[PDB]
């Protein structure tokens, strides 16, 4: 009947296998991310199965966001204060992608980044 | 006059460090800045586990923290945040609450906060019948421990509706906001962010409407400079957007920089310059307090 | 004759001022740095003996980000550097492909960057 | 045979603090990785101000970082950068850096490293009428140390044509290469980074092409998990895209990571990994996708 007391949830290595997939290699992405990636680009090419793919990449969103907490709230700050930047960052940027997708359903990175975008 | 200009350490992210804490208290002496507002949000114990106990490494290092804070002409404040889990009626709650402020006070603090920033509406089925709203809950609590401790010069409250944006329908309308402007006591100062959480502007008009409702002025919990929220992108401007004529209408201004401590001088600096300009009820221009403020850094680069 | 020995710049009040531009507000660019973006934009929009000029002056001011990132870096405070290196360093690498795009007229990020491509 | 595995913290940017370190040393020993060659870009004695020696407080940091390092038992390799604003000709310069170099055995180093990385190959007068090209000039300094030393066992050099892309007019047929394969002494170890400064993969063919060059099997300094010319990008991938078939073939893989320290896990547990796989290996045995797994499943209990 009253409040309950603070509990988080523990980082699993299904977080860890995403984390790892998210910010994998110099060359190459790792498969979920090169996946979320190609489900993304795909949706954005639609306009009117579409919802049942679009279902499953709001989850894959909310995956790495769920990932993002529970990375946030484990005993070891250590590890996380050295990753906190890419972490925080691609939690922000899939949060807008997801938004973006429940709108396309329903009818920032500073000044070096503008310049990125202005570029091939 | 007392006005409370100087930062809050208020942010997601690793905290500063001892000697860091004690850099900027030379800083704000050294620019005419008086407080400190201790809310870092990797603190456990300050926010998450509120009614743990700090150990002895802890409570040594804290003392030697607050030992600074008055060696270089700093008010300190200790804010706590126990909106989380918290059983607003449950008075086991209520006596932790002091038995942490309690501790806290054998360190040598005697300015505090209360934050109830960003935290679920709803009350549980026990603090529910209780209190009339979720506003009664909070103010309740707040009174309680702010008389409990001999009524502080220094008491800060952060209300949940914290800004402008947050306004259930709008400020002006707002039963929540009419609740601790009627209930709140006086010699408690209430936080604001102004029309949103990072305000591009804060119009002297806003905080005339929001001073009306909470029935006094408010203290700026500033996050202008305030990068946690995209670590991507750091914030070497002036202070910008806020009126030299809003220093006689608020009781203060507390900066919620960078996260990088190195990268806030620009800030705090300017906010010195922006208070310094008008510190008495076009004074302050952004483009000369940063140029003033970068002739000063360049020193340090050596 | 013998090999000149190593003598490094100090950060100068200019580097300072264009690092604070470069780097300026949450919902604001620096002068120099909207500049900049302003003329990339022109210089981009053309291929009169008028850009050569704008493309000189721009390519000098692509300089000028390098040269404040070489003092910066060698700078005696290793504290303020390294609070700011990553932001600092990103720009500057931006900002040496931009200028080499100028040139060239004249003749990255991430997975998070990747998605913040894709979004309008 | 001797094989040196391991990391070296040779990044621009926020070099690693003490503690750190020695939980890498830790780390280096639990997963049986026996190198750490200390080449980190802030340390200005190291590179820029080669010439100037370790301060009283400096020389202490040193010791302990260099005690701790034989207490897990990893080879501490130092690494010195002079070809800045060397003089090779010129012996006050020889005698400085014999100078710098002895301070530093005197802290418990016996194992060096001479790089001649990202440096201006157009030399000065002096060196000019003295030395032939800029590869003679380099090798002379290089061998008189190494015999100033006393012949150690870990002495590697890294050459200015240090990555296939770098090499002019390519590596078979390099002049510069040709003078340090035939006139860099027998005992001292050649870093090389592959095709590339970042090689997306290090191929056998390739490793035999620069061996022959360089008349001996080269140590590889890995730029894979490299992250300072990006920030805004973190590498948590396997070690991936250097063959098991290339152990036999190498001296050494001691892999440059990312800057933050942490996140650097996955990048030494699988190149243990990947060692261990061919450790004994004469002259398929790695998987970088169960290499990450195995790596993912033993970092997770530090989450805790």
């Amino acid at each position: 009947m009253e409040k309950p007391l603070y509990t988080a949830e523990p980082v699993t290595l299904e977080d860890l296998q995403l984390l790892a997939d998210l910010f994998y290699l110099p060359y190459e992405h790792g498969p979920k991310g090169a996946q979320m990636l190609r489900e993304f680009q795909w949706l954005r090419a639609n306009s009117s199965e579409w919802r049942s793919r679009a279902a499953k990449f709001e989850e894959m969103c909310g995956l790495v966001m769920g990932m993002f907490t529970r990375l946030s709230n484990c005993a070891n700050r250590t590890i996380l204060y050295d990753m906190y930047s890419y972490v925080w960052d691609i939690k922000s940027i899939m949060s807008m992608v997801k938004s973006f997708v429940q709108w396309l359903g329903c009818r920032r990175g500073g000044l070096a980044g503008e310049f990125q975008r202005l570029l091939p | 006059r007392r006005f409370l200009c100087g930062v809050v350490e208020g942010f997601y992210g690793r905290p500063w460090v001892m000697e860091q804490r004690k850099e900027l208290f030379r800083r704000l002496q050294k620019w005419e800045l008086n407080t400190y507002l201790y809310a870092p949000k990797d603190d456990y114990k300050h926010r998450m586990f509120w009614r743990e106990m700090y150990s002895v490494e802890e409570a040594e290092q804290l003392m030697t923290l607050i030992s600074a804070a008055r060696e270089y002409e700093i008010e300190f404040i200790y804010a706590i945040s126990p909106g989380l889990d918290i059983t607003f009626s449950n008075p086991k709650e209520v006596s932790t609450l002091k038995r942490k402020l309690d501790q806290v006070s054998q360190f040598g603090c005697r300015s505090f906060a209360l934050l109830f920033d960003d935290i679920d509406h709803n009350m549980c089925a026990a603090d529910k019948e209780v209190f009339s709203s979720f506003a009664h809950a909070q103010v309740s609590i707040t009174n309680e421990i702010y008389q409990y401790l001999g009524e502080p010069e220094t008491f800060l409250f952060c209300p949940t509706e914290y800004c402008g944006t947050f306004c259930y329908p709008n400020v002006s309308q707002s039963p929540y906001l009419r609740t601790v402007g009627e209930k709140l006591l006086p010699g408690i100062e209430v936080l604001w962010t102004g029309p949103k959480v990072v305000s591009k502007e804060i119009p002297v008009e806003s905080i005339e409407e929001v001073s009306k409702i909470i029935k006094r002025a408010p203290v700026i919990w500033d996050n202008i400079h305030a990068n946690d929220y995209d670590q991507k992108r750091l914030f070497l401007g002036p202070y910008k957007g806020r009126s030299t004529e809003l220093i006689p209408r608020l009781k203060g201004v507390l900066t919620n920089p960078n996260c990088e401590f190195e990268a806030n001088y620009v800030a705090i600096h300017t906010l010195a310059t922006w208070y310094k300009s008008n510190m008495n009820g076009v004074l302050y221009s952004p483009q000369m307090a940063l140029k003033l403020a970068l002739t000063e850094w360049l020193q340090e680069f050596g």
